[PDB]
């Protein structure tokens, strides 16, 4: 993890770089199954995302 | 999206390659088919490669 | 402190000194021998890989030095001294012990003198690896040249075990 | 032929370097040095842990 394999022309030897890490971050879209299924009960919006759904047709 | 696959399949060479390939953990019971086994391991990381071994004998 | 030490207390073939001065910890007389016996245990157990005595000198006189070497032998330690009867023996000190590893047995297992000056001219002329001084001594007779110099500080022995990995609690 | 031999192959898989379990195959021990099988106490360190994302299989 973070560790980047570079080959190409603008090195003579082929390496495992250990890339740092940035400094502001990217915003990471991973959803957290276990966590998300530990709280308590949720109720969806369902007109909402039916609307949309046939609002978003094109 | 917030969707998860658990495919379930006693002859795993049957199912379909590209669905079969993109599932990160594996529950291995007893095998007992050689392509099964082999697909298996060839779909298992190289850090269980040599334990792979084990499926045919597991109780 | 102690996780300072830890990575030098991790290889097998590493001579270590020790100048401890009996005055500073108390209880001494009484459990010198139990933390010799539990320091060899762990540290010069392995017969092919744990190649290197352990020396202890302690600063006190010649003839307190037969009564350690006695209660040592009640026990079924070997250690060696130097001293027959009041006469230093460079020899004797110097030597190398004598192992025959399929019968898992060493001659001698750890150097135990006193703080004299014949006994520093010997450590000097066979230099360690890492020294502990123990309570706080002189040593300005000794050759410091390739030597780490760690100063350990105790009030027991109990802590002298904590700080030496002999132990998970203070 | 009277020639008593007793070989286990085995593989590392990590390091215990203090009270935590790194994994790698590095530090390769020295010869003539013994195998104290497995603890429980250290087996409950690699797997259980202690962390709120904790899911029991067995």
């Amino acid at each position: 993890a973070g560790e980047c394999l570079v080959v190409g022309d603008s090195t003579p030897i082929p390496s495992i770089v250990k890339l740092e890490l940035p400094n502001p971050e990217p915003r990471s879209q991973s959803i957290k199954f276990h966590k998300k299924w530990s709280e308590s009960w949720r109720t969806p919006s369902f007109e909402e995302v039916i609307m949309r759904w046939r609002k978003e047709n094109g | 999206y917030g969707l998860s696959l658990m495919v379930v399949s006693q002859r795993p060479s049957e199912v379909s390659d590209t669905i079969l390939s993109q599932c990160n953990n594996f529950i291995n019971l007893r095998l007992t088919n050689i392509n099964d086994q082999n697909y298996i391991k060839n779909l298992l990381p190289d850090n269980s490669r040599s334990i792979s071994e084990i499926l045919p004998t597991l109780g | 402190r102690k996780n300072q030490l830890v990575p030098s207390l991790n290889i097998n073939s590493r001579s270590r000194y020790f100048i401890i001065d009996p005055d500073t910890i108390d209880n001494f007389d009484d459990e010198f021998i139990l933390f010799v016996k539990d320091y060899l245990d762990k540290y010069n157990s392995k017969i092919k890989l744990h190649t290197e005595t352990p020396c202890f000198i302690l600063k006190t006189d010649v003839n307190n030095l037969s009564e350690y070497h006695k209660r040592f032998v009640s026990r079924n330690i070997q250690i060696i001294t130097g001293y027959i009867g009041d006469t230093f023996y460079f020899k004797e000190f110097n030597k190398e012990p004598k192992r025959i590893i399929k019968d898992n047995w060493v001659e001698f297992k750890a150097r135990i003198s006193c703080n004299s000056d014949e006994v520093i001219k010997c450590i000097n002329y066979k230099k360690c690896d890492d020294l502990y001084i123990v309570g706080g001594v002189d040593v300005s007779l000794l050759d410091t040249a390739d030597v780490n110099i760690e100063n350990l500080e105790i009030n027991n022995f109990r802590e002298l075990k904590y700080l030496l990995s002999m132990l998970k609690e203070i | 032929k009277d020639e008593d031999i007793f070989i286990l192959t085995v593989q590392p898989v990590g390091i215990f370097k203090g009270e935590e379990f790194f994994q790698g195959n590095s530090m390769l021990p020295s010869p003539t040095e013994p195998v104290f099988l497995v603890e429980d106490d250290i087996l409950n360190k690699i797997f259980s842990n202690e962390k709120t994302k904790i899911f029991h299989l067995g």
